[PDB]
């Protein structure tokens, strides 16, 4: 099935980013940066992959998307760009 | 006075609870029918000298206009009280047929001490009509009234369908309630029927849980 994908209109999960999502996007991006992936932010003398990823996240120039699965398997895809980071 | 006065007071206490439960189920029972004082009770159902005459007490009840909007198929209920402490297959078959003839939906039996296993054979024997067995002694106090017992609400086929749809649930995933549960017997919950339970909370003000029957 591909009824598994919930559409953009009709989305119930937090418009805010989970403490776990932040930690995982930050990590995932740090690990990718660390293995010489292209960096989308102007690294202003920056050199630590986690700091570079935190710079990427603050500017919301992270090309990743969170597939938030529900107890039944259906999911809501949220972008790092579109997620509020109040944390 | 002796102990006949206490058996009268006790029968009356259990009577108020049957009225309370028959109302709470969804039927048309006045607050006056419920709050029937002890002296007035004696006056109605007491013989030549003043002893309890249970045979008379037996009553039919009809659904409120509200009950027919939510559960249209919920028909009429018949309550029966027996003057024999032990109820035998002879006095039982009288009741079973009365529910069959009057095309009754549900029937409640308020037995004093016991129902013979021969009489008990006749309980499922007449579907769609469902027969309920209640001990007179248990009904004295309304459990539903207790401090700890929250409000349970029967959900219509639609109300349930919506719940499972709105929470992406399988009937399994739902918290369960036993068919024998004191509140489930009170509301006459049949298997599958979902109950909605509203309790107060120290975190939110109110909280609503749901329990599926077993």
């Amino acid at each position: 099935l591909k009824e598994k994908a919930i559409p953009k209109d009709q989305r119930a999960t937090t418009p805010y980013m989970t403490k776990y999502e932040r930690a995982r996007i930050l990590g995932t991006r740090a690990l990718q940066i660390s293995m010489n992936a292209p960096v989308f932010v102007d690294l202003e003398g920056e050199t630590d992959p986690l700091r570079i990823a935190m710079k990427e996240l603050a500017e919301k120039k992270i090309p990743l998307v969170i597939r938030r699965y529900l107890p039944d398997g259906s999911f809501e895809d949220w972008s790092v760009e579109e997620l509020i980071v109040d944390l | 006075d002796q102990e006949n006065e206490r058996n009268i007071s006790r029968l009356w206490r259990a009577f108020r609870t049957v009225k309370e439960m028959v109302k709470d189920r969804g039927y048309f029972i006045t607050q006056e029918e419920v709050e029937l004082p002890l002296e007035d009770f004696k006056a109605k159902y007491c013989d030549s000298m003043g002893r309890p005459q249970r045979k008379m007490m037996s009553f039919q009840a009809n659904p409120t206009e509200e009950s027919i909007s939510k559960f249209p198929d919920m028909g009429s209920l018949w309550v029966e009280f027996c003057d024999e402490p032990s109820v035998g297959v002879k006095t039982m078959k009288t009741f079973v047929i009365h529910i069959q003839e009057k095309n009754f939906q549900t029937g409640i039996f308020v037995y004093q001490n016991n129902i013979t296993p021969s009489a008990m054979k006749l309980v499922p024997s007449i579907p769609p009509a469902t027969i309920e067995t209640f001990n007179e002694a248990a009904l004295v106090v309304n459990i539903t009234h207790h401090e700890l017992v929250p409000k349970h609400i029967r959900l219509s086929s639609d109300e349930k369908r919506e719940l499972l749809k709105r929470y992406r649930l399988k009937e399994s995933q739902l918290p369960r309630i036993q068919r024998a549960d004191p509140v489930a017997l009170y509301l006459g919950l049949k298997r599958g029927e979902v109950v909605k339970i509203i309790r107060k909370s120290e975190t939110s003000g109110r909280y609503a849980s749901y329990r599926i029957c077993m």
